């Protein structure tokens, strides 16, 4: 009952990434309307993973979680 | 010589039986604490001399 | 003022006494007397090191008892019973000893998150008559609620039954929440007090359980007095219909009826409920017979409410330009938490202006905000 | 006033707050039963039942 190792944080998955060494199975084309909501769905994902930055060289609060709510 | 013995007396520390973080729920004047392991349940157990 | 001639005495003895206390301790609390020193060799020989803690589920009259400990395993523990067999029972947590589980002893005293709600985070700092004025009728609940606890004899010269209970109730500003922490102070018995929208749980079947607590409580002290703050707020209040309802609400009374007397036939306690919704309420507790006296308080009347704001004032530095009784005369039996709150009132407009002194401006324009709240809380202004 | 509130707590706290345990005083000896329920397996049991 000591520390004797430290592990990184890769190993020790709960389950082990679906999204580099699998790719979703539904594009972008097999959503048809809510293009309202599709401007947003981008603002919402597409921007922070590009580049974080741009939100912070305007100085304004960037978005954090998605909540998706509906019937 | 510093390097190679501070490895030895430190397989001491290494081979401990447990540890278990409690809580004081009271004392006793009777030179005993009540003390609740908060994994486990209460001893009420002798103190040693820093506290 | 001059109250300094009783400070310094308390404060003094307190002095010698902290000083005694803390010497008599060290040293001469003699660890080398024989009585003490030879009886914890022999003691210590059966009583640890860790003393795993158990939960008493029963007893067995042969010394011994099946505890569920719980850390999990049950044991079936004998008893070194030098703690007197019969002097423990179910519930209580037990010291079992560390070589084999045997009841070392028994711990007793003992606080649950159910009676940290019941027991006092205060002790009052607003003393009796400071409800002062509607005293007429304070007559009922000093001769039947103080007063058997402060003499025993005079109910022993007439014998049968001391009184029991009072239930007070009148329009609000009449005192009465006070009133009740107020009769605590005197008797020195444990004051207990617990709200009634407690009483009320979003759970069902576990309100009737925490209502049976509240007296075993209270017998236990052997005198308590029980304040039951708002007993109309458990026939009027109620949260989801799937779990509260009517039938959390007709549970809660039916209850308190076996626990105010029953079968139990527990310990005094003095019984304080100060209501004024009074037919919400089960035909067997409102029965005179239970909650002997019943007392009827009135909006104070034009005298009254002298002597109410007397008792107001004299926190307050008054002016020669303060005229006490014309603030009296406008108002018309009307309540006396108006009072009370005009005399904060006037002490914000003094503040105001930046001033410790308060003036007779600041009662007299104060007056018309509080009339204000009676004139506009009906929008129909002058009746139609 | 400030004297006084300080020094209740000081009272209150030297003498100690401790937990209270039961006693008999018939009971001056209590290692001579005491001695035969400690040390050896004689034993304290783990509960269980029947099932079948
Ligand atoms: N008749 C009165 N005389 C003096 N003070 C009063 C009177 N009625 C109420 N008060 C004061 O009003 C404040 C609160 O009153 P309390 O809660 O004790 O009364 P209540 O009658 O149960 O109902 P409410 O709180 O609705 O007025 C306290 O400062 C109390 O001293
Ligand atoms: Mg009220």
């Amino acid at each position: 009952n000591a520390l004797v190792d430290i592990l990184p944080p890769d190993s020790d998955s709960s389950i082990s990434v679906m999204g580099e060494n699998e790719k979703p199975d539904v594009t972008y084309a097999d959503v048809g309307g809510l293009d309202m909501q599709k401007q947003e769905i981008r603002e919402a994902v597409e921007l922070p993973l590009v580049q974080a930055d741009l939100y912070e060289q305007i100085g304004i609060d960037p978005p954090r979680g998605v909540l998706l709510y509906g019937p | 010589n510093d390097k190679v013995r501070f490895i030895k007396d430190e397989l001491r520390l290494l081979q401990e039986p447990g540890s278990y973080v409690g809580e004081v729920i009271k004392i006793v004047s009777d030179k005993k604490v009540l003390v609740k392991v908060q994994p486990e349940g209460k001893y009420i157990v002798d103190v040693a001399k820093d506290i | 003022r001059c109250k300094l001639k009783l400070l310094r005495m308390e404060r003094i003895k307190d002095h010698l006494l902290l000083e005694e206390e803390f010497v008599s301790n060290s040293e001469i609390l003699k660890p080398f007397e024989k009585k003490q020193e030879e009886e914890k060799k022999q003691l210590e020989e059966i009583r640890g090191n860790p003393l795993s803690i158990g939960t008493l589920e029963e007893i067995i009259d042969d010394d011994h008892a099946i505890v569920t400990s719980p850390t999990m395993p049950d044991y079936y523990v004998s008893i070194l019973s030098f703690v007197d067999k019969e002097l423990l029972e179910p519930g209580c947590s037990v010291l079992l000893h560390h070589k084999t589980m045997s009841i070392v002893g028994v711990l007793q005293d003992d606080a649950d998150p159910m009676v940290s709600v019941m027991k006092m985070d205060k002790s009052p700092t607003e003393s009796y008559s400071d409800i002062g004025g509607l005293e007429s009728q304070i007559q009922e609940i000093k001769e039947s609620v103080e007063l058997p606890l402060t003499h025993p004899e005079l109910y022993e010269e007439m014998g049968i039954k001391p009184p029991k209970g009072v239930i007070l109730y009148g329009a609000p500003g009449t005192g009465k929440t006070l009133l009740a922490k107020a009769v605590a102070n005197q008797t020195s018995a444990t004051f207990l007090r617990i709200v009634g929208s407690e009483l009320i749980q979003k759970y069902l079947g576990d309100g009737p359980r925490l209502c049976r607590q509240i007296f075993k409580v209270a017998g236990e002290n052997a005198p308590s007095i029980v304040f039951i703050d708002e007993i109309d707020a458990i026939g009027t209040k109620r949260y989801d219909s799937n779990s509260g309802g009517e039938r959390e609400i007709q549970r809660t009374m039916l209850e308190l009826l076996n626990q105010l007397d029953g079968f139990d036939d527990r310990g005094d306690v003095k019984v304080i409920m100060a209501t004024n919704k009074i037919e919400t309420l089960d035909p067997a507790l409102i029965r005179p017979g239970r909650i002997d006296r019943k007392i009827l308080f009135e909006n104070p009347d034009l005298s009254t409410k002298k002597k109410i704001l007397g008792i107001h004032t004299s926190k307050m530095n008054l002016s020669e330009d303060v005229n006490l009784e014309t603030l009296v005369t406008t108002k018309d039996d009307l309540s006396g938490a108006d009072i009370q709150a005009m005399c904060t009132e006037a002490g914000l407009l003094a503040l105001r202006e930046r001033r410790m002194q308060v003036t007779a401006e600041d009662f007299k324009q104060a007056k018309e905000r509080v009339m204000k709240n009676k004139v506009e809380e009906n929008l129909e202004g002058l009746y139609l | 006033e400030n004297d006084l509130k300080d020094i209740e707590a000081r009272i209150k706290e030297k003498a100690g707050v401790k937990e209270s345990d039961t006693g008999l005083a018939p009971s001056h000896l209590w290692d001579i039963m005491g001695d035969r329920q400690r040390l050896g397996e004689e034993h304290p049991l783990q509960v269980a039942r029947c099932t079948k």
